[PDB]
């Protein structure tokens, strides 16, 4: 049933970059992981949803 | 008679050198070609090499300009404690 | 002839060298290229990397768990990371669609077999079904 | 009066000898943990790629396998369990394999563990246990298995 | 390689310990005999090291083992090529 | 022998001892030690503890009801709170899996069936169908 009513898409896992200052809590502007964003992902995993 | 000792890392930061001329780069253009030179170490144009700043993206031209050679500049402070008897 | 490209063809060399945990290098198709790496330790799987280039105090590369597929590797081409050189100056790349002349003043296609060169730098280039050598000149880049 | 000693499904653990096995187009069959037993196989011809086949038995005259072209993972291999599809069969589910320590009583009313280093079969089909260190050989409903 | 170097010494002192339980002394009374001891080496009391103080007040106990304590920080750079 | 360890068999013993009042000591499987009571006063129940230390002026123990199963005292090993030893300084525990070579330089399997030592510490252990004794080194800790 869900893989019939489902649409293929990519699910990426979400997870805390190690950019994050340690002492103020917040993130780096730019770095490869993430794009200014505190949260960082994985790679991305083919899903129906 | 070392006692104890200790070290401890103040800054870790590139600095990039002209192969030929000698000189340390300090500025660019918009381009991120070089535009200016220093002969000091203390006013170089610096890119921060700490652990957070590594794979950095603003100087990627001119890391790989052949005529530059970059340097790891790395500041250190080491204390030791001696016991010297009597 | 030119040491840049030394394309590895048996799997089960693919599958040695992993066991031995060296690094590897696959491309693809207008996309990204790739770093392949087994990780170490108790637990043996597969590991990968979006960076390409060398390790160094100012680089570090950055190494994730994913489920690679034997038909990525046995399809795509292959080298050792190590070894692996980044670009032959050359016009036309290996394998890529261009037309000629045959000796009879007759227009055909094909693909390089062979990229060459001489001790001054000229370039020559040898096609699919011709055992001579081309100019560069005499070779034209077929659009897709 | 008996048949002789029947061989276990050895389990492959080197990858190496695996992938050689597949390049040979040998067929394998892989223990998923969640999704239960499937075969793989290397495609015949020149478009080589995987494909894989819930068709398990052995193939027969009258019941031929079909096999869907897939991504197999070489964590999958690892990971999980893979035997040649040659050996691994119904023929014989022993309750206690070869290699296995098992708890058995002896005369002296003193139990003991040993490992299971040949096991055989008889007309009833019955599950023959050869223990180091003694030459009698068990049967099934003496032995015992001890976990963890 | 170095590029440049300076040495200074923070402190100078001199540290008391026991010749029996070897830890160095913490806390004091009031003629300075000694209460509390303590394994640290750099938490131990101290007093400066010049001749001075010394001519000023070995005066509180017979426990006669007093150690010379001298502190050396250093600052350094370094230029490592690649 | 050690005086280390005095295990009850029956479970008549058990429930005599706990008319007595008697605390005693049960032991789980990868899990917390337990001690097991009996309430006083004019209603009787069984109480447990998940304390095992000696009861002082700085350390007292706290009991609650539980509905306590016969299997686990039946099944599980069972001893007086008083006279436990908490631990014997042996390499390998008793009824362990571990191996060895018979006299024939046979390799076998076995679980220790004694733990023995001399006067000068020395520990001797004998294994389940071997009358002799082993040296620590000689025996090899099987592992799970
Ligand atoms: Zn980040």
């Amino acid at each position: 049933f869900i893989n019939d009513r489902g649409i293929k898409v990519l699910w990426e896992e979400a997870y805390f970059c190690p950019c994050l200052n340690p002492d103020t809590g917040h993130p780096r502007v730019d770095c490869p992981r993430c794009h200014g964003k505190g949260i960082a992902y994985l790679p991305p995993k083919e899903t129906i949803m | 008679s070392i006692e104890k000792k200790e070290e401890v890392i103040a800054h870790n930061e590139v600095v990039f050198r002209s192969l030929t001329q000698g000189l340390y780069v300090k500025e660019v253009d918009i381009y991120s070609d070089v535009v200016s030179y220093t002969k000091d170490v203390d006013e170089a144009l610096a890119m921060p090499n700490t652990i957070n700043f590594k794979n950095s993206r603003k100087y990627k031209k001119l890391i790989m300009n052949l005529d530059l050679e970059p340097l790891n500049k790395i500041q250190k402070v080491i204390y030791e404690t001696h016991l010297e008897g009597l | 002839p030119i040491q840049d490209a030394k394309p590895i063809d048996d799997i089960v060399d693919i599958m040695t060298y992993l066991k031995n945990g060296k690094v590897l290098r696959v491309k693809q198709d207008n996309q990204g290229d790739i770093l392949v790496r087994m990780s170490p330790g108790k637990h043996k799987f597969t590991e990968v990397s979006r960076d390409l280039d060398k390790e160094s105090f100012y680089y570090k590369r950055h190494w994730v768990l994913y489920n690679v597929s034997v038909n990525s590797l046995i399809t795509f081409d292959v080298y050792l990371d190590e070894e692996y050189s980044e670009t032959t100056k050359v016009k036309y790349p290996k394998d890529t669609i261009v037309e000629y002349t045959r000796e009879d003043q007759e227009k055909d296609v094909a693909m390089i077999k062979e990229i060459l060169t001489d001790n001054n730098g000229n370039y020559f280039y040898a096609l699919i079904g011709e055992t001579m050598l081309f100019d560069e000149n005499k070779l034209n880049k077929v659009k897709d």
